[PDB]
């Protein structure tokens, strides 16, 4: 909360309009991203354990 | 300096020429425009400055890595020997993931590098892309280039991406190798029965073709026209010209019809740009839909028939 | 691509996809190509194709409309154009055959020396000067370090004879580079431009060689309005004239070689 | 049938051959003397291929003899006539067909140069296609002749001549080590990537945002300033894509030549020079 | 350069205290990471 | 921050905006970075060993 | 302090905006050539002695 | 270049204080680290 | 500098900022370089003997 | 060229000296080296 | 020496600063060259022998 | 200096600058040319035989 | 060119002798090697 008083300014030099819509995306690609390398790996929440019935009972 | 329009005799130099006026929240050009007596005798001859925001730091900064990853476990294999490096560089590469892996992230040893490398070079490029496409809006410019590069991109990434993550196994991809990448691609057609039968690698084909045919036909009459200033295509294209006005009666005369100054620059456009919209299917259908494109052919009675001169038996079914 | 199907799959499920996208894109193409000629003017040769039709396989597209920059007009494509002029009269009354030029060839301005009537003004840099100038008025442009220069140099001629020599050299404030040759014909004692497209260099003896038409034909050169910027209009029936050489300039050259 | 701006171009003369008894347009084409030379080629082998594909590998009534254009094909006499004539049905066929190529390629060009001669235009497109044409003059006639064998060409059948650039291929072994074949193949790319840019840029130019007006040489050299640095220049594209082009074809040609006449062994070992050096 | 030495001190400051601001939102980052599963 | 003195005087003569671009991009990669050669082997964290078997509890 | 007595005159021929620049670069690749290639080698630290293998602990 | 002895010998000095900053800081990285893993 | 006297003359057409950054780079280049390649053959402390002990012994 | 006999002598100086520092760096470099590993 | 009486004539149609340039690097190249082509199959003195095998005695 | 008097002539069509700098790069490439093919197969001086495999033979 | 017949004269000779320097230097090295491995 210290800074905080002093970096509004930041305003005055970096234009918003650049900073907004490419960050929007910033993120966008990186949690596009996140489910993206845990779900090949990490864990598959969908094929993984449950619901088992789904290609347990549907595979069959 | 033979002149067919071929290399300029004569050139003439005026001060750096500091680009346009970007709009606000562009950065300022950078770099001091340089000349160069010889390649001005190609073309143009200043250079420079270039531009570099945050994107495009991002970007140089980002593909930079995988770069050096890369030519890092060349110079690695070779023991750290630049002698044999410099020798083995065409063979030397960094080679993907083994299968004993699938997808997991696998150690910087078997495959890891690989992987990181290649993230780096993925995003690389799709960071390079807006890095284009702020280049364009930023001067009313058309988004033509994006719009192709992505089409390229798209090809690029099915060698990766949509493919192999599509066969559960970061196997079925290219290698980081001048030498060992066109044993992948001299691999994967042997895999899949011949590309030569797959439908969309001909289609692409006629496109790297068409693409050559073209460019060879228009860089050609813009010079032949040259001289009736067939070069300054813009101008041309707003009013037409005698340029343009003759230059068309060329191919029409040869060939029965013809297209515009600008018609032309949307077919080369679509003639280059669809080369890669059929590469990467052609190959997203490879491994995931078909498996053998020889058989695949003679299934719809495309393979050709031929006279049996020669055949072997085979030791399988005898045995 | 056989008449009869009897095998089904993904893999051609997706290529008859791409053919409909094509037989389509070529069309979008077709429809472009128009723009800028049609319709046609007569009908020497009944429209071939596998299926003759109106005005082509794809319908005329909508005007497009496009806007100059400051201080400029608006062009519209395609755009009804009024009839243009032929001085040449029909070496058949079969259609197709050609259309002899009527007095001079050299300045009949039909065919090689015929140019369209381009718009009779000036094209610009991106601020507003005229974009093609000569060197007189260019007080940046100097010549390349090192590449000899062209002013001071004599104008030779197809035939050989001398014509003039160069006073001045047209450079491109828009594109750094040489574009015409302000020559100063000894004839008429005028000034003429000369394009760099027929302009040859031999700096061994500091010449500008010119095949295109004879030393005696840069005398009667499309003249320039402004000697201090080139009209487009004349600037295209300017390189235009010296095309005709490229075919009047000796009966030889028109006349067959074997 | 001509252009808004046709007429006052059919100007009469600039033929290399007979061209006043020829002289005259049919339709939106030229004639003149390579003009009905090159149809005469036309149909005397358009016909032929079809013939073929009447006939077939042994025989019209055989079950080989196929009409699927997938399936048709034309091929070459055997390597035992080597430079002799072989039976019409047995490679004639081919052999005849291939000398009407020739006479429609290089009479196409021919056709194009007084075409050009008179648009006063540049002789450039056809010197250009003459590359093209030369590269066909590699892969049935030069090659074949280092190799003492009319049949060293390809078959003349939309899919079959693609199995004799794969066996011929790998008549090599791995034949992407070729040089010139890769040296090629680069300029085949770079090609494409130069019509995806050039192309794309214009319509970029001409066709800027809505409300915008059509941008000039000025922005051109900017744009690709911005994302590079450098801009080759206008008609430089033109000359640099004509360039790649016809190298493209050029190391090419050279490419298939090299393979054969100029080197029997496998092409991935042909490197070894660089290997074998006394540097290693 | 194009400031003088007023405009710029502000901005070293500032700066300065965003900056820092890393290196403790880092070293936070590490000191609970070496922790949780020690390295080296 | 006591160095902070002396430090201050390179304003003049580096573009501000410069140092921050090229440094708020460096970090960006050297993050994805870290992570991926990190996770890629000291601990993989997200599945190769704890917590609880993705793979265990989870496919069977 | 010995050399710094004339090698201030240094700057009176090279632009400071120049080593600065180039300095970042060349000691930021360069650091990172060094853990990179040294990590590669024995003394890795990451996966190579402890943090003794809990993973294998952990896991299963 | 682009300037004159003034403002030439100022810099010099203030940058090498900040050199001899990297040199100590890193010199005392390599002990601490040389102290945990030997290389050699 | 004994005999490097005379030799003060070569200034005048050895360019003074040219001479030394791109002796500077040359250097910076082969100092790695060597490094690398002595690293190759010759002995590599990183992975030859001791007190290397942790990478062999502390992974199995 | 675009300097003169005077300062000729002056940048001359002071960069010789440097390079006899850096020699006598360097050689007493691969004198501890010799003292760790001897090679040839 | 004397063969040199008339050398001197030389630095009137070559150009100095190339000729000088030039073989700054030629030497420059010619140099690294070698070490590098000796080094390789004559006396590879890095891992071909003695003094000691750090390697040899040190590795095992 | 024997036949510098009938000859003397081949300078005024032969440009004195061209034909110099020109030989120059011959000479210098076909002599590094030569020792290359020669040392590479006639015999390898440097690896072929003697003075003695001290590398080889005298370290292991 | 560029010359006349006289200055021409010159530069031959003192090109000229120069010139078996090097076949000078060429020859006996030729021959100091044919006295080691005589070749063929
Ligand atoms: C270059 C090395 C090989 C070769 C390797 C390949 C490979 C590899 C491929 C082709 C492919 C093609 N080749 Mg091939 N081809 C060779 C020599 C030829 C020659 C020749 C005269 O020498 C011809 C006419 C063709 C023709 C063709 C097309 C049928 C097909 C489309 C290519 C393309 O789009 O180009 C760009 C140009 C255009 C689209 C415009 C014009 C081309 C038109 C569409 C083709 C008409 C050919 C026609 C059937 C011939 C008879 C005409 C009669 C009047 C009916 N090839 C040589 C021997 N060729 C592709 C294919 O799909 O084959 C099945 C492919 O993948
Ligand atoms: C196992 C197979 C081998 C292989 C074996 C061969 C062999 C064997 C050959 C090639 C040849 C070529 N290969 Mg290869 N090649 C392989 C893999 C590749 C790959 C790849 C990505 O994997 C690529 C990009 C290439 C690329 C190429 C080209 C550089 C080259 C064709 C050149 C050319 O421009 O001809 C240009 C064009 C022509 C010769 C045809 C002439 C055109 C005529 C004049 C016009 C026809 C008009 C027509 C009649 C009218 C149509 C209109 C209709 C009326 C409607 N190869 C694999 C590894 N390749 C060929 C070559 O080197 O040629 C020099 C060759 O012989
Ligand atoms: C490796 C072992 C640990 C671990 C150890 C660490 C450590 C150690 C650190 C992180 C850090 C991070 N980790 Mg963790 N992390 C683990 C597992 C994960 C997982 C996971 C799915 O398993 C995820 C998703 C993350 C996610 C993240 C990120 C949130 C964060 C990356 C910060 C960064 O570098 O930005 C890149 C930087 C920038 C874009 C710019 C710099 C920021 C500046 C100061 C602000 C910008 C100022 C600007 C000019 C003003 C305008 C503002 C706007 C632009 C308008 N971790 C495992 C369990 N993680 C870092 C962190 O977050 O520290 C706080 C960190 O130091
Ligand atoms: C192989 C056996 C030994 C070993 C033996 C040696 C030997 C032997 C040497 C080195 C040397 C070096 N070693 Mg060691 N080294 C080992 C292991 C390592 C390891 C490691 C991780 O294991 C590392 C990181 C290093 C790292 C290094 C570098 C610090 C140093 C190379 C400096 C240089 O290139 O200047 C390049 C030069 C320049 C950029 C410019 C020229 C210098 C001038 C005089 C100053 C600049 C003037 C300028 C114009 C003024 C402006 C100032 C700024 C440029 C703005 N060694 C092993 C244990 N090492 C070299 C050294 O220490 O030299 C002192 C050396 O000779
Ligand atoms: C093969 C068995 C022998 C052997 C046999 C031979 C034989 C036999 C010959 C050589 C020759 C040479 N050998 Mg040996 N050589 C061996 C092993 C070696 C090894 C080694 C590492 O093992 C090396 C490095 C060399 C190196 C060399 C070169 C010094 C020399 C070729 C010079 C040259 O091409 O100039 C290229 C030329 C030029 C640049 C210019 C031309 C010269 C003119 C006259 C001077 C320039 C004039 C100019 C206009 C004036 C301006 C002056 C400055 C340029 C500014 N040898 C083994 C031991 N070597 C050649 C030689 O030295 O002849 C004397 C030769 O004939
Ligand atoms: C380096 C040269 C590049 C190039 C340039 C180029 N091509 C050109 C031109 C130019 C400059 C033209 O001017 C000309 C053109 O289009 O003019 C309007 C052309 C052209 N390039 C063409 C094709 C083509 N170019 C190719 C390549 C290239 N063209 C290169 C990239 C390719 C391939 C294989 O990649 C093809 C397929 C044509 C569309 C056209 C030339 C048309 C022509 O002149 O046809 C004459 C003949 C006929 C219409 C009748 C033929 C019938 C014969 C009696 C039988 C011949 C049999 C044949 C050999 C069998 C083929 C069977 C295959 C299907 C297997
Ligand atoms: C099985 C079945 C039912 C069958 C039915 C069969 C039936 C019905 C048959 C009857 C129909 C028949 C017989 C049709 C015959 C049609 C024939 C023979 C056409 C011959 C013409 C011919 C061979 C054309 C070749 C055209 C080709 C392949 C061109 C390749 C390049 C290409 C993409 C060209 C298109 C774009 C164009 C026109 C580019 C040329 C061009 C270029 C290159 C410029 O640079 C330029 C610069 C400035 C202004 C204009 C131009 C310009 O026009
Ligand atoms: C009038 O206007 C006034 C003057 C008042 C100004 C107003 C100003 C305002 C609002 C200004 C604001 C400025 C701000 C907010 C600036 C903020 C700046 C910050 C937060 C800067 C932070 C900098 C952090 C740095 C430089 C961190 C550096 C980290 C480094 C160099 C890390 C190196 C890491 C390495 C080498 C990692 C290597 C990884 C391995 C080892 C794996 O490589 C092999
Ligand atoms: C007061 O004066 C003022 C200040 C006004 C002006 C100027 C003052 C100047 C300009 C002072 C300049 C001083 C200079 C210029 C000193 C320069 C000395 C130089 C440049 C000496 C260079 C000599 C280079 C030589 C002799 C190179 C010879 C190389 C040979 C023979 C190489 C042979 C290589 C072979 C055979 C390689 C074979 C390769 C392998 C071995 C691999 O083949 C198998
Ligand atoms: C008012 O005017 C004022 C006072 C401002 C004027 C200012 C004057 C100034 C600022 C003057 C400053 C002058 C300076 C600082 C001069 C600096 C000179 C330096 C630092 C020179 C450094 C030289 C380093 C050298 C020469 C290293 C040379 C290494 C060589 C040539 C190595 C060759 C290696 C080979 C051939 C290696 C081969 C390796 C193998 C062959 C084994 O690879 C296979
Ligand atoms: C030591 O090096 C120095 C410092 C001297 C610098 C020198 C560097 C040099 C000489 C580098 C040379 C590099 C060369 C020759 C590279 C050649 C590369 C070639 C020929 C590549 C050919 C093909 C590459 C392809 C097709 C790559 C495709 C990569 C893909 C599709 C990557 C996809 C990555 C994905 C999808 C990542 C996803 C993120 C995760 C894994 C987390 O999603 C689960
Ligand atoms: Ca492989
Ligand atoms: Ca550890
Ligand atoms: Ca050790
Ligand atoms: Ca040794
Ligand atoms: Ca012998
Ligand atoms: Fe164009």
């Amino acid at each position: 909360f210290t800074m905080n008083a002093n970096l509004y300014k930041i305003w005055l030099i970096l234009d918003p309009r650049r900073v907004l819509v490419s960050i929007v995306a910033f993120q966008i690609v990186l949690g596009l991203l996140i489910h993206m390398i845990v779900l090949s790996t990490d864990l598959n929440w969908l094929d993984d354990n449950i619901p088992v019935s789904y290609q347990a009972l549907g595979k069959k | 300096p033979e002149y067919q329009n071929i290399f300029t005799a004569v050139q003439v130099r005026a001060p750096a020429y500091p680009g346009v006026p970007l709009p606000k929240g562009n950065l300022p050009r950078i770099g001091r425009p340089i000349f160069s007596y010889w390649l001005g005798k190609i073309g143009d001859a200043q250079i420079g400055p270039i531009y570099l925001g945050l994107t495009g730091t991002l970007s140089i900064f980002f593909g930079l890595v995988a770069i050096s990853i890369i030519g890092f476990n060349m110079l690695a294999s070779v023991h750290w020997d630049v002698f044999q490096f410099l020798k083995h560089f065409f063979w030397l590469g960094l080679e993907p993931p083994p299968p004993q892996y699938g997808l997991r992230i696998p150690p910087l040893s078997e495959g890891g590098w690989w992987l990181m490398a290649g993230l780096f070079l993925t995003l690389s490029i799709l960071l390079w892309w807006v890095r284009t496409y702020k280049r364009a809006e930023a001067l009313g410019m058309s988004q033509h280039l994006s719009w192709a590069f992505a089409a390229a991109i798209f090809f690029y990434l099915v060698l990766g991406f949509i493919r192999p993550v599509m066969m559960g196994s970061w196997a079925k991809a290219v290698p980081f190798g001048i030498f060992p990448h066109l044993d992948w691609t001299a691999a994967f057609s042997i895999r899949y029965g011949n590309l030569y039968y797959n439908p969309f690698h001909m289609l692409s084909i006629a496109f790297l073709y068409g693409s050559a045919l073209l460019f060879a036909m228009h860089g050609a009459t813009i010079l032949s026209v040259s001289r009736f200033g067939g070069d300054r295509e813009i101008d041309q294209i707003t009013h037409r010209g005698t340029a343009a006005e003759r230059a068309a009666l060329f191919w029409r005369w040869t060939m029965g019809f013809n297209v515009t100054m600008e018609s032309i620059h949307r077919w080369a456009w679509w003639c280059a740009v669809l080369t890669v919209i059929t590469a990467g299917i052609g190959i997203l259908l490879s491994g995931t839909v078909v498996d053998n494109w020889y058989l695949w052919a003679v299934k719809h009675g495309m393979a050709p028939a031929y006279p049996e001169v020669v055949t072997a038996v085979n030791p399988y079914e005898t045995a | 691509s056989a008449g009869i199907t009897h095998y089904i799959d993904a893999a051609q499920i997706t290529i008859w996809a791409f053919w409909l996208f094509f037989f389509g894109l070529i069309i979008y193409l077709r429809r472009e190509d128009k723009r800028e000629g049609y319709p046609l003017d007569s009908d020497r040769t009944e429209r071939s194709g596998g299926r003759v039709k109106v005005v082509g396989f794809p319908d005329l597209p909508d005007p497009k409309t496009f806007v100059l920059p400051h201080n400029g007009g608006t062009v519209v494509a395609p755009r009804v154009e009024a009839p243009v002029a032929v001085n040449a009269t029909p070496f058949s009354p079969a259609p197709g055959s050609p259309l002899v030029p009527n007095g001079d060839p050299m300045l009949s301005g039909f065919g090689p020396a015929a140019s369209p009537d381009r718009p009779k003004h000036c094209d610009l840099t991106f601020e507003g000067l005229p974009k093609i100038v000569p060197m007189r008025v260019a007080k940046e442009f100097s010549i390349a370090e090192g590449d000899p220069d062209p002013r001071g140099m004599t104008v030779v001629g197809l035939d050989g004879e001398v014509a003039g020599t160069v006073s001045d050299v047209w450079v491109d404030r828009s594109e750094p580079q040489i574009r015409y040759l302000e020559v100063e014909v000894a004839a008429n004692k005028k000034k003429v431009l000369l394009p760099i497209g027929f302009s040859r260099f031999d700096k061994k003896a500091r010449k500008v060689k010119v095949d295109a038409i004879k030393a005696a034909h840069f005398a009667n050169v499309p003249t320039l309005s402004n000697p201090d910027q080139v009209t487009l209009y004349e600037e295209d029936k300017v390189c235009a004239y010296y095309a005709g050489g490229k075919l009047y300039a000796t009966a030889e050259r028109a006349g067959p070689l074997l | 049938a001509m252009l808004s701006f046709e007429k006052k171009y059919r100007v009469r003369g600039g033929t290399l051959i007979g061209g006043d008894l020829f002289d005259f347009w049919v339709g939106p084409f030229y004639v003149g003397f390579f003009g009905v030379v090159g149809f005469c080629f036309t149909l005397l082998g358009v016909l032929l291929i079809v013939w073929g594909a009447t006939i077939g590998p042994t025989g019209p009534t055989s079950d080989l003899q196929t009409y699927n254009l997938w399936r048709i094909s034309i091929a070459p006499p055997d390597l035992s006539y080597g430079l002799r004539m072989a039976p019409l049905t047995e490679g004639g066929l081919w052999q005849i067909i291939t000398i009407c190529a020739a006479g429609a390629f290089i009479s196409w060009a021919l056709r194009e140069v007084e075409i050009c001669r008179k648009l006063g235009i540049g002789f450039h497109v056809p010197f250009a296609f003459s590359f093209a044409i030369g590269a066909y003059l590699v892969l049935v006639f030069v090659r074949p002749l280092l190799m003492g064998a009319w049949g060293h060409g390809f078959p003349y059948g939309i899919l079959s001549h693609l199995d004799w650039v794969s066996n011929v291929g790998y008549q090599f072994l791995h034949f992407h080590y070729n040089p010139a074949h890769m040296l090629a193949i680069s300029f085949f790319f770079t090609n494409c990537l130069a019509l995806s840019m050039h192309g794309s840029l214009i319509l970029s130019v001409t066709n800027p945002q809505k409300g915008e007006p059509v941008k000039t040489s000025e922005h051109e050299n900017t744009f690709f300033r911005d994302i590079v640095g450098y801009s080759i220049g206008a008609l430089a594209i033109h000359r640099l894509g004509l360039f790649l082009a016809l190298s493209a074809a050029f190391w090419s040609a050279v490419c298939i030549l090299i393979s054969g006449p100029f080197w029997t062994r496998g092409w991935p070992e042909w490197w070894n020079w660089w290997l074998e050096l006394p540097l290693w | 350069t194009g400031l003088t030495d007023d405009e710029a001190k502000e901005f070293h400051a500032i700066f300065m205290q965003s900056m820092y601001a890393w290196f403790g939102l880092v070293v936070i980052a590490h000191l609970l990471a070496w922790l949780y599963r020690p390295w080296l």
